[PDB]
RNA sequence: GUAAAUAUAGUUUAAAAACAUCAGAUUGUGAAUCUGACAACAGAGGCUUACCCCCUUAUUUACCGAGAAAGCCAUGCAUGGCUUUC
């Protein structure tokens, strides 16, 4: 039932040890992706990548960082209304995503199947995908092109005086496409003399190698040696996903070198670098103009030494790297990201007022006095994503990181990816600040704060074998839900509790009672490690099982994060006269009662609980989309304002300057306030038509 | 063998046109390949239809007048007005006479208007073609006004292919055409405080007709869009920009909201002429909007 | 930003006509014409005779995380609160 057209492959992930391994393909009829991984959703969405008819869904390893994503990606088709979906894998899969389950939340109207490896086909007639297990437990894809034979020759039907013009010619299309010879203009016309000679289809395989454990069994492989040689299907291209320490196994580099110049053996792993968000590091290059440390260089992956020249061609995977397969097959690298911080500051640059209101900044600046008090740069805060919901190209699920001293540091919202920015922030230095690494809190249970969990536990281990400390169960707080869901996971589809410790956000509550003795000596031991006083926890009433922080160290500030909640006198008996307060800001004011819906306070909101929290700053968290790049700025709010960016870094001292930054903001967001006066002008027309 | 495998696809089947000259093959020619080349030649084959249409159109009239003329002949009444005329019949040279004196008239003390001609560089040649159609309807739509612009061609380069449309459109008639025609730019012209240029992507919205300011209207078609050149180009210059009221007036509905030069300059007219915001935007299409609103 | 629809370059209804546009005609009162110019259903890409789709912009509309099972407390077999399981 009809040929595939045109197909394309697309390397959604370059590879880099944060948010790597993801393969695309698509056609006409319909598209497929392959190794999901995590973060992939703000990638696709960023690049424009078209969701819709992903029906399937393909990996390679069971490993997190090559599922870890499928939740927002399943949410993400939930949501544009595809009834059906179906993944291939180990069977464990099925308990998997039943896991998913406890934090999928309304899940109706779509179909999640499955398809084990036992199966022994796909077809669909489009594309068909071949099943390899291996053992040391990984399993690669062997993807052929369906057979297009479908085609006429020119001008030898005229010379044959066809009959063309008129209906029953055309069932005669069939005789000479199924192969039937027939006799016409006094000549015994073979099938084959009227068709363009048949291409059965390209065929592509996928595999990933963790180390020689595997290098070893793909070798003994009977499908691997039917298309190797004079293959049956000749393959057009290989995807090596593996290190480069595997690609130079003499066993790896023969089996590679046996199929000879007829692949192509394109490779993706570290090594690869390259950026997975061109409006990322043009927005954090053009605030690095206005401060350095506040917004700091978004240190970029940069390979020292390119891998060595092994006999076989090695085509390094980039971002975007696309390649064509039919009717042509070539590297169709067009639309590759590229990498001009010149050309972003130079665009900055040509914006009305900006230059000027930096200028005036740093007139101000140097004018004014120094720091009193000679406050201490640490303890640091760094703001990695500001996002409320699925994230956006702009911000991210919300995440922070406050660095108490220079081998502390404690996390808030490990929400989905947030290792992702913690490469993208801390370039190589990542294992040095993973190990620092205390604990990490969780807010109301909910699964965009807590998305990205496992991940980061799974990463601290690499990082311990660089720094070869020994193993230190990472500590957690957060509700039982929490336990039983990862108790889950570990003993259905990968085993990570072992790796951390538990404890229950009630203990911390203020005027908590311990629950076992071992309960307060993890408690104690959490104390010690970050050399803090106080750690309490609120109840907050936006939701079922939820928490807000606070933090009160040896030197006597105070900082508290509330998330997802509404004004609560609780909430400043805790922080009453709070050093620092985050707290989220969803939508604006005027929407009151959209607020209560979604349980989510606004701005007016923010600035009530501040003042009422007396605490001497405060900032803003948590937005959503509606604010697309901008935070709203008046001056009845006070100077404690603080609007939060991503990877914004803030201390103490920083608490009299954020307020003079906020003209040279709404400068940079000139296009971004238009938008702003837009929305407000069709919010103000909605107002007036409801209110009539 | 290149207008035999033009034959080829003809003998396949597909609308191709018939007796083609040299610089129609040319044209397709310069075609890239496959779609383009296809669109040309069901062009061109429309184009041939519709005067073929024409041709039979304007027989069966001719055959259709000649004989009832003949049958009007049979009735002889005479008597027909007493032969009491004033005037010859002569209308459409007076009508003529009379727009070329109010021309000379703008000329001489009209208000401006420009239509600056530099987007060439911006323009396929069909988008070339239509904005030749729509700078001819908009001077003939000025030329009949009883208040005509002063009409400035400005940015037009002489050897152009846009001039060069202009002057095979226009015969000998370019040389008398009532309007500046002009190499330099707006800028050289007139004071840059007295020029407006109008562009849908303007910050600003245009409020009211100025009867002492120099509006200039980017004579560009762009049926690939490519918003924000006209505004582009006139941040070069750091020119006032307006937009014409459409969110304000008419509920827009579905459609473009780059209305055509013709359009431009009868809003524009209706405007100079005392006219009010809903009579002087009825000329926007009403396919586009749904009404005016209330 | 994401899904839907829609896109007539002079206008409208249709699926090609009518009204319009430019040049020439010193027109005997139907010039209510004659001779010409223009004629592209948003922009780009195939593919089987014909069978449609894929993509990019533009306009309008609506916009992202808790099912059941068992044990207890209160209300009038049903409801609210909590605890353990997936
Ligand atoms: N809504 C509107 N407001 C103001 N000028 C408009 C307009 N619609 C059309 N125009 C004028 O008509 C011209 C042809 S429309 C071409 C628009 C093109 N995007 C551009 O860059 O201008 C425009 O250049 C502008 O001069
Ligand atoms: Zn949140």
């Amino acid at each position: 039932s009809g040929g595939p057209n045109t197909v394309y492959l697309q390397v959604v992930a370059a590879g880099s040890r944060d948010s790597g391994a993801a393969l695309y393909v698509f056609s006409e009829f319909n598209r497929y992706l392959f190794n999901c991984g995590e973060g992939v959703q703000r990638l696709m969405q960023e690049h424009k990548l078209k969701v819709a008819r992903l029906d399937n869904i393909f990996l390679t390893r069971m490993h997190w960082s090559n599922v870890g994503g499928l939740s927002g990606m399943i949410l993400t088709l939930k949501e544009t209304g595809l009834p059906k979906c179906v993944l291939s894998g180990p069977p464990q899969l099925e308990k998997y995503l039943e896991a998913i389950k406890i934090f999928s939340g309304p899940l109706k109207g779509i179909e999640l199947a499955v398809r084990p490896h036992s199966a022994p086909e796909y077809e669909d007639e489009t594309m068909t995908v071949y099943q390899i297990p291996i053992h040391s437990l990984v399993v690669a894809f062997i993807c052929k092109l369906h057979l297009k034979r479908g085609n006429f020759l020119v001008l030898k039907a005229k010379e044959m005086g066809l009959p063309v013009g008129t209906a029953a010619i055309a069932p005669i299309i069939a005789a000479v496409k199924d192969g039937k010879s027939i006799t016409h203009e006094g000549r015994e016309i073979l099938a084959e003399e009227l068709c363009t000679p048949p291409d059965p289809g390209a065929a592509f395989v996928v595999v990933e190698c963790p180390d020689e454990s595997f290098i070893q069994p793909i070798c003994e492989n009977a499908t691997f040696q039917r298309y190797q040689g004079k293959a049956d299907a000749p393959v057009a291209l290989v995807v090596h996903m593996a290190p480069a320490s595997v690609l130079v196994d003499s066993r790896y580099q023969q089996w590679m070198e046996r199929f000879g110049p007829d692949t192509q053996h394109l490779v993706l792993n570290e090594n690869c670098a390259s950026v997975h968000n061109l409006r990322s590091h043009k927005i954090q290059t053009q605030l690095n103009l206005i401060h350095p440390d506040i917004f700091p260089l978004l240190t970029s992956f940069r390979c020292k030494k390119e891998g060595p020249t092994l006999s076989v061609p090695m085509v390094q995977g980039e971002c975007l790297l696309k390649y064509q397969l039919r009717p042509r097959r070539e590297w169709q690298r067009d639309a590759i990201i590229t990498c001009n911080p010149e050309e972003f500051i130079v665009e900055a640059l040509q914006l009305p007022n900006f230059q000027q209101s930096v200028q005036e900044y740093r007139r101000s600046a140097q004018d004014g006095p120094a720091p009193a008090e000679k406050r201490s740069q640490y303890p640091e805060i760094i703001f990695l994503g500001t996002g409320s919901a699925i994230p956006m190209k702009i911000r991210n699920v919300s995440a922070t990181l406050v660095n108490i001293s220079p081998d502390t540091s404690l996390l808030l919202d490990c929400g989905e990816g947030t290792f992702g920015q913690l490469c993208r922030h801390y370039g190589d230095q990542v294992d040095r600040v993973l190990g620092t690494l205390a604990a990490v809190f969780v807010s109301h249970l909910a699964a965009d704060h807590h998305t990205g969990l496992p991940s980061i536990l799974l990463q601290r281990e690499r990082a311990l074998a660089s720094l070869g400390k020994p193993l230190h169960p990472l500590l957690v707080v957060a509700p039982n839900q929490l336990k039983a869901w990862l108790q889950q996971y570990h003993n259905q589809c990968q085993e990570v509790l072992h790796h951390i410790s538990m404890i229950p956000a009630k203990c911390l509550q203020e005027g908590a009672e311990i629950s076992s003795p071992a309960v307060e000596r993890l408690i104690s031991s959490l104390l010690r490690t970050c050399d803090l006083e106080e750690f309490q926890t609120c109840l907050v009433r936006h939701c079922k099982h939820a928490f807000g922080c606070a933090l009160v160290h040896t030197s006597g500030w105070k900082v508290v994060y509330s998330g997802d909640t509404m004004p609560c006198e609780a909430l400043v008996r805790m922080g009453k006269d709070a050093t620092l307060l985050i707290h989220e800001a969803t939508l604006e004011d005027g929407l009151e009662e959209e607020a209560v819906e979604k349980t989510h306070s606004t701005t007016s909101q923010a600035i009530s609980v501040g003042m009422r929290m007396n605490a001497e700053f405060i900032m803003l968290n948590h937005f959503s989309q509606r604010y697309a790049k901008v935070p709203l700025f008046s001056p009845n709010f006070s100077e404690k304002v603080g609007v939060a960016f991503d990877h914004m870094k803030v201390c103490f001292g920083d608490f009299p300057t954020m307020p003079k930054l906020i003209p040279p903001l709404k400068a940079l967001f000139a296009g971004d306030i238009e938008e702003m006066e837009e929305r407000r002008e069709k919010r103000e027309l909605r107002q007036v038509r409801a209110a009539l | 063998a290149t207008r035999e495998f033009i034959e080829m696809w003809r003998l396949l089947g597909r609308e191709v046109p018939e007796h083609i000259t040299e610089e129609e093959l040319k044209t397709l020619m310069e075609c890239v390949s496959n779609t383009a080349k296809k669109k040309y030649l069901k062009y061109l084959y429309t184009k041939e239809k519709v005067k073929k249409a024409r041709q039979i159109k304007k027989e069966m009239k001719a055959a259709a007048r000649e004989e009832a003329k003949n049958i009007k002949l049979l009735e002889t009444t005479e008597e027909d007005k007493q032969k009491n005329f004033l005037f010859l019949r002569l209308w459409d040279r007076n009508m003529d006479i009379a727009m070329g004196w109010k021309g000379a008239q703008a000329m001489q003390f009209g208000q401006p208007l420009v239509f600056d001609m530099a987007y060439e560089n911006y323009m396929k040649r069909k988008e070339l073609q239509n904005t030749v159609s729509q700078l001819l309807e908009s001077e003939g739509w000025n030329r009949r006004n009883v208040d005509p612009f002063h009409i400035y061609f400005c940015n037009l380069k002489i050897d152009g292919a846009l001039h060069r449309e202009l002057v095979k459109r226009y015969q000998e008639k370019w040389d008398k055409l009532l309007l500046t025609s002009t190499e330099k730019s707006h800028v050289d012209l007139f004071p840059k405080d007295s020029i407006i240029y109008l562009t849908a992507d303007s910050p600003n919205v245009m409020t009211t007709f100025r009867h002492d300011k120099v509006y200039v209207i980017g004579s560009f078609v762009d049926k690939s869009m490519q918003p924000g050149t006209s505004l582009a180009k006139a941040k070069r210059l750091n020119l006032a920009t307006e937009c014409l009221p459409l969110d304000k007036y008419l509920q827009w509905e579905i459609g473009n909201k780059n209305l055509t030069l013709d359009q431009m300059i009868r809003i524009l007219l209706c405007l100079k002429n005392n006219g009010n915001w809903q009579e002087a935007l009825q000329f926007v299409p009403k396919r586009k909007h749904t009404g005016f609103l209330e």
